């Protein structure tokens, strides 16, 4: 039997709280599709393909045959724009400094590398390693190269390092890295001093933590799963498709030309309407697939723009929008037929009970905090910012008032200090 | 605008067609074989055998000429299934072979595929797929030998039925009663052949009919039985139309690299149909290589803008795309796309009346694998590599930040399709009405 | 006595080549981990039956066995397949008569034909009146029993001969050992190279995996 | 060419039902198009033979055109289900996820009806005028360290 988790009973009770002391940046890896192979099916060269007898009996049936390019002409048509919705969100391509003094935190593995021949960063190239007739079925190349692709991601990448949100919503504002990052630590409700008096612990978390993803794309390539089904599910369609030409449906032969040479035209009719009549619910029932696949491809592109747009262009308040823990920030890399994102987050790592309570009782007043909690260890009273243990005195600066102490319930008495 | 059924077209590329290279020449080959058949021993037997007993041939190693059996007027019926008789002197087989016997007129009926009756059942029958044909006439004037002629003789029971080309010559008697009837005949214990009573002055039905039944082995191996037909010599590194040993179609004929094991005479693809052969005369390995094809992208402004036209044509190399002219048969086929003054190699195919250009631009029409085209100027079907966007390296310093001084409220337009057409549709009245 | 065919017994299903392809087919195959019954020459040697197709394999010194006899009965009565090596040629006729009757040579046929380190492998089927030949030959170091690994037979000959076979014998010639088993319908999945050569096979019917 | 997203809407719909009555002029094996040649020309057992192949042909052209609207409308309603989401988002609020009500910082919406759909006027402030200055992350005053609020 299946088993969901571990059991765990949390230590409530109508006075205790937990906060945590100390935290980890961790950097997760999110997969997705964005734009499948774009065929097309020259449908006369695969019912036929070069005897004009059959063609012309292929004429009784209309425009059957027409409207069949016409799908596989929009499918396609619409991979290079799920490929632009995702990728061209930025209007220019920024490029970044010569010099990498980013504050000790080290993009080199996810930065361009002009070592490559297309000119991908290492991730990148880990990526692309651990991703894999004449019927008239042809296969189209995309409108943007793998060599493009990686201009865009090398662009929103060298935009972001460099100055954060506002390459999005404006013109791009030069900022120091490490300032960025206390912004983005501020956007989470963590004060930015935690950043400043932690920024060499933080990096090397960060440094270790994008370390760690190379060993992960070395050994475990099954979490590109997501985009080897794109490959799997094409080639095993079209190799249906082609297989479907050794079928009979009925008629005294699956190859058309001994149809043609054993037979004349009033026999040869009556077998040839058989095999058109296969071969096109064949070709119907490839582009109906086709359609429905497409539409599920082009749901996970509006996905991968919207976290594009939304976690590389921003800063993300969803809950578990952007990896698990409160977000920080993400980095885009280039894969075969879809993107990744590298989301960093904050999760809090060192938990400490303490009793807490509500409000307190000066001067009669009730006290109640600006921001932040009422915490003790026993003995004393403290407020501290919530996401992380910074017990600080109690005064009138980061207090505020409201009625007497007899309406609150769990109130209690201490001493609020006035500077 | 043919293909688009309108004499406007608007800017853009349009899937016009598909250009493939064409047979110039029609080539023939055949086995090294001139001796005639033995036809004449198969139809002017002195006398046919009995149909309990009938007798089988095998033709091989031979030239066959069917005219001379089915132009004659000598045969009631000439019956065929899986062939139409005018193929017999094109198609050819790795043997034939020549069942024959006289039969009673009557049951000429039961002789075919899936047929019913006492011989059908007992003592002739073909498989119910059986490829070939059925020839027999009436012979009350050789076969009624003046009533007696008994030695023609037929099943009726026996033990059980017969398969498909089953020789026998048995002679237990039919146990027709209960008893064990061990050699001797009583009431239902019966000599086990029946026999024909061939008066010359019977009814039809009851007269004598000889009879051949042809079966053709279409099998896989080399053809040793062929028609009348003439070979040519080979071809090879151009697109013609072919015919080895009757299995017909177009492509460039080449040498093969393909190690092709002793007895292997053809190679196929996963779609069934033939890449490769053995020719009968050479003995070469040779490639029925597909004659090359691509779709025929036409590339255009709008005809609102001009009638000045482009040709991707898709896949193909530029050395290898050889129309120039409606010599070649009809797609593009106006006398300059393929050998013009401007010609262009991109990773999509084959560009032809576009201009390659050195500059980069926004994408205008887009061709693919990083190259767009547009109509600029003397104007021309430009073609050039794609700008992704203007190049800037962002100032950044480790203590220097910018900051915004003014602000504008930009207003943007976003549309949205929410509904479409609520259509119904009588069925009953689309399909019948 | 018995001994086991592992994965031998292979041989082409037709005269066309095809290329780095897996392909499928229904025929008459030795099943993979079946048994043979296992004689030598002594006496080992008497009539056995033909059932659809025989797969026959020898292991010799400097190949004492020469040949077979196939037939309904083998009887002087009904027209009988011979097939034997006489050192000069392979000779192959369909005579009723017993001339030389046992198991080797002591040094009305319609139809005529002519051309324990060593293991000799054949196989032999009837097919509408069409008899066909495969073999292969090989060096062996394993002393007696069949070898433990993949190889595929080729085909000799097709005799066009119509004999309703159902009984068999083997032919030595003098002034050994060999092994027998019987072909059964199966769909087999087989691996073409680039070289139009099966180079392995699976058995579909064995067991869950090769359902698989 | 602004309203190419609602044009395209009524052209998909002319488009496909165009072709819908386009095939009943297509024989599919019959002897005609056209239902009453075969049901004078020809008589009952023999006319039954040729209409079948214009009700196989009909129905498999009918059944094309109501697979290929029934997937026509899975897309409508995924647009349909982000229109509702940016009137409830950008309309009746005001949106802090980037890039959703246009481009730049959101400040409102009014919505617009259209044929066949709605049109957003999203209302945005884009910062303008940059000047570079020197920056530190903190300042030392009497040896405290002091950070922006
Ligand atoms: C917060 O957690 C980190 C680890 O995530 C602690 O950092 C380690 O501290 C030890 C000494 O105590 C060093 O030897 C390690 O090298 C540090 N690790 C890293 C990754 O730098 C940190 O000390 C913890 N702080 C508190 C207050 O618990
Ligand atoms: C950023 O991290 C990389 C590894 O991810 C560091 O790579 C080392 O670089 C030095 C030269 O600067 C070489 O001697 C080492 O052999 C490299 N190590 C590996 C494992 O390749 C790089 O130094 C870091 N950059 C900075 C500025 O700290
Ligand atoms: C609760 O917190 C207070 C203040 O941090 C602790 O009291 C201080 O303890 C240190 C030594 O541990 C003394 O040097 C200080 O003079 C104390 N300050 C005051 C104002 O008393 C107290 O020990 C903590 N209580 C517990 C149970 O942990
Ligand atoms: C908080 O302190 C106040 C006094 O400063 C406490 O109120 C007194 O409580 C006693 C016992 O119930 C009464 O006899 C007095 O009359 C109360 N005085 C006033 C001014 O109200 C209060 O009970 C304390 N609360 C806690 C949680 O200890
Ligand atoms: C091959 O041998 C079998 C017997 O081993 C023959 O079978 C008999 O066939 C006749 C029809 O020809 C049936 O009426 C009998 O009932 C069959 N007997 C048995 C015992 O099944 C068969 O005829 C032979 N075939 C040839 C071509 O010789
Ligand atoms: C918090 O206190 C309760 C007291 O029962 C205890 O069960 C729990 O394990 C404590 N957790 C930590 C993080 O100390
Ligand atoms: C919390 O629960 C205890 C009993 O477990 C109770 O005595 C106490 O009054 C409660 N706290 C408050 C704020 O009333
Ligand atoms: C059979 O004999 C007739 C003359 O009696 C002759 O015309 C015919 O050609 C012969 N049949 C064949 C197949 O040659
Ligand atoms: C076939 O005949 C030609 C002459 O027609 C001859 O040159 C050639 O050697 C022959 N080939 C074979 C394989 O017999
Ligand atoms: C198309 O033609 C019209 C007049 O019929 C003209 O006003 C318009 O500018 C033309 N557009 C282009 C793109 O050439
Ligand atoms: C086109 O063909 C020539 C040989 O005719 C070859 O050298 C060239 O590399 C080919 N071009 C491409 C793009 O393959
Ligand atoms: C285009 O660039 C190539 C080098 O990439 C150069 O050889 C060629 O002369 C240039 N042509 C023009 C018209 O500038
Ligand atoms: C082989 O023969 C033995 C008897 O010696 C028997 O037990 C065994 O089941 C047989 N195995 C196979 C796979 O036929
Ligand atoms: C030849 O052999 C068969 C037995 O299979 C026999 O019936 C036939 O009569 C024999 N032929 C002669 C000429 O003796
Ligand atoms: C082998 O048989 C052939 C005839 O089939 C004969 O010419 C040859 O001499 C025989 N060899 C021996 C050694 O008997
Ligand atoms: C396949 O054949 C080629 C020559 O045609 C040879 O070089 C190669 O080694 C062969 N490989 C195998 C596995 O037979
Ligand atoms: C900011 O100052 C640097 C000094 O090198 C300069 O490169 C950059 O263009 C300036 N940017 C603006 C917006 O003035």
């Amino acid at each position: 039997t299946m088993s969901l988790g571990a059991e765990n009973s949390v230590a409530y009770s109508n006075n205790s709280i937990a906060i945590p002391t100390n935290f980890t940046i961790s950097v997760t890896t999110e997969i997705l599709p964005v734009s499948m192979t774009k065929t097309s099916v020259d449908c006369t060269m695969y019912i036929c393909g070069d005897s004009t007898e059959c063609s012309n009996l292929l004429l009784q049936y209309g425009s059957f045959c027409t409207q069949l390019n016409r799908a596989l002409t929009g499918i396609a048509v619409e991979q290079d724009k799920n490929t632009q919705e995702v990728f061209a969100q930025v209007k220019q391509i920024y490029k970044t400094p010569p010099i990498k003094d980013f504050g000790g935190f080290n993009f080199s593995q996810i930065l361009p590398d002009p070592s490559k021949p297309s000119k991908r960063s290492f991730i990148e190239d880990l990526l692309f390693n651990k991703v894999t007739k004449f019927n008239g079925l042809t296969v189209l190349p995309p409108l943007l190269t793998d060599e493009m692709i990686a201009q865009y991601t090398s662009a929103l990448l060298a935009g972001t390092i460099t100055s954060g949100w506002t390459f999005g919503a404006g013109a791009a504002l030069q900022i120091p890295f490490a300032m960025q990052m206390a912004y983005r630590f501020n956007g989470i409700g963590v004060t930015q001093n935690v950043l400043y008096e932690n920024q060499k612990l933080i990096a090397n978390q960060f440094n270790s933590a994008i370390g760690k993803i190379q060993d992960s794309l070395s050994s475990t390539a099954s979490a590109l799963g997501k985009l080897q089904n794109v490959v799997n599910q094409n080639a095993q369609a079209l190799n249906t498709l082609v297989k479907q030409l050794s079928s009979n449906f009925g008629a005294i032969s699956s190859v058309l030309n001994d149809i043609l040479s054993r037979l004349d035209k009033v026999e040869a009719e009556v077998q040839i309407d058989r095999l058109i009549t296969g071969r096109l619910q064949s070709l119907q029932t490839y582009v109906t697939q086709q359609l429905i696949r497409a539409a599920e491809i082009r749901a996970s592109a509006n996905l991968a723009a919207t976290k594009m747009s939304e976690c590389v262009l921003g800063q993300s308040k969803r809950v578990d929008f952007c990896g698990k823990g409160y977000h920080l920030m993400s980095f885009p890399q280039s894969a075969p037929h879809g993107v990744v994102f590298l989301h960093v987050t904050y999760v809090p790592a060192q938990e400490k009970n303490f009793t807490t309570a509500p409000a307190i009782c000066h001067d009669g007043k009730a006290h109640f905090p600006r921001e932040g909690v009422f915490v003790s260890n026993g003995t004393h009273w403290f407020v501290t910012q919530r996401n992380f243990y910074e017990p600080q005195i109690i005064t009138t600066d980061n207090t505020f008032v409201s009625g007497n102490c007899d309406v609150v319930i769990g109130i209690v008495n201490n001493t609020v200090y006035d500077p | 605008k043919c293909t688009l059924k309108s004499f406007t077209v608007e800017k853009g590329i349009y899937q016009t067609s598909n250009f493939r290279v064409q047979p110039t020449e029609s080539i023939v080959r055949f086995p090294n074989i001139t001796n005639l058949c033995p036809f004449g021993e198969v139809f002017n037997a002195t006398r046919f055998a009995s149909v309990y007993a009938w007798n089988r041939k095998r033709i091989s190693n031979c030239v066959a000429d069917y005219s001379v059996l089915y132009n004659s007027a000598s045969f009631s019926t000439f019956k065929c299934y899986g062939v139409s008789p005018t193929k017999l002197n094109d198609l050819c087989f790795t043997n034939v072979y020549a069942d024959s016997f006289v039969i009673r007129g009557d049951e000429v009926r039961q002789i075919a595929p899936g047929q019913t009756g006492k011989i059908a059942d007992y003592n002739y029958k073909l498989p119910d797929d059986f490829t070939g044909c059925v020839i027999a006439w009436n012979s009350n004037n050789l076969d009624s030998k003046v009533g007696g002629n008994y030695n023609y003789r037929y099943r009726l029971f026996r033990k059980s039925n017969l398969k498909p080309f089953e020789r026998d010559i048995s002679t237990e008697i039919y146990q027709a009663g209960s008893k064990p009837c061990n050699g001797v005949e009583g009431f239902n214990c019966y000599f086990p052949l029946q026999s024909y009573g061939f008066q010359p002055t019977n009814g039809v039905g009851y007269q004598p009919y000889r009879v051949v039944v042809l079966s053709f082995e279409l099998l896989h191996a080399p053809a040793t039985v062929c028609g009348p037909k003439k070979s040519t010599n080979l071809v090879k590194n151009k697109c013609v139309n072919f015919n080895f040993n009757g299995l017909t179609g177009t492509g460039v004929l080449t040498e093969s690299n393909k190690k092709f094991l002793p007895f292997q005479q053809f190679g196929r693809d996963i779609a069934d149909t033939t890449d490769a052969v053995r020719d009968p005369q050479t003995l070469e390995i040779l490639d029925i290589t597909p004659c090359s094809f691509g779709g025929v992208s036409v590339i255009t402004p709008g005809t609102n803008t001009s009638n000045q036209v482009a040709v991707l044509y898709q896949g193909v190399n530029c050395t290898e795309v050889p129309v120039a002219i409606h010599a070649d048969q009809l797609t593009p086929t106006w006398r300059v796309y393929s050998t013009g003054s401007n010609v262009f190699q991109t990773r999509a195919g084959c560009l032809i009346g576009a201009e390659h250009v050195n500059n980069s631009y926004e994408c205008d029409i887009p061709i693919g694998a990083g190259i767009c085209a547009s109509y600029q100027t003397s104007q021309s079907i430009i073609a050039y590599t794609m700008s992704l966007g203007a190049e800037n390296s962002v100032a950044y310093s480790n203590n220097s930040i910018a900051i915004p001084t003014n602000f504008t409220i930009s207003v943007t337009t976003e549309i949205l399709p929410v509904s479409m057409t609520k259509t119904s549709v009588d069925c009953t009245m689309y399909i019948c009405g | 006595a018995y001994t086991n065919s592992f994965t031998r017994g292979v041989y082409y299903p037709d005269k066309v080549f095809r290329s780095s392809v897996l392909h499928s087919t229904q025929d008459l195959f030795l099943p993979f981990f079946s048994n043979v019954t296992w004689f030598h020459a002594i006496h080992d040697n008497p009539v056995l039956p033909f059932n659809d197709g025989v797969y026959f394999a020898s292991t010799e010194k400097s190949n004492i066995i020469r040949g077979w006899i196939f037939g309904t009965t083998l009887d002087s009565k009904t027209q009988s397949l011979l097939i034997v090596n006489n050192a000069t040629n392979v000779v192959i006729k369909v005579c009723e008569f017993q001339f030389c009757n046992d198991p080797f040579l002591d040094v009305n046929c319609t139809f005529e034909y002519v051309s324990f380190k060593n293991l000799r492998e054949f196989v032999f089927k009837n097919i509408d009146g069409y008899f066909k030949i495969y073999s292969k030959h090989t060096p062996i170091n394993l002393v007696r029993d069949l070898p433990q690994g993949f190889s595929a037979l080729e085909p000799l000959v097709d005799l066009p001969i119509g004999i309703n076979i159902t009984r068999f014998q083997t032919l030595l010639a003098l002034h050994a050992a060999y092994y027998v088993g019987y072909l059964q319908p199966r769909t087999f999945l087989l691996k073409y190279n680039e070289n139009g050569t099966i180079t392995d096979a699976v058995d579909c019917a064995l067991d869950p995996l090769s359902e698989t």
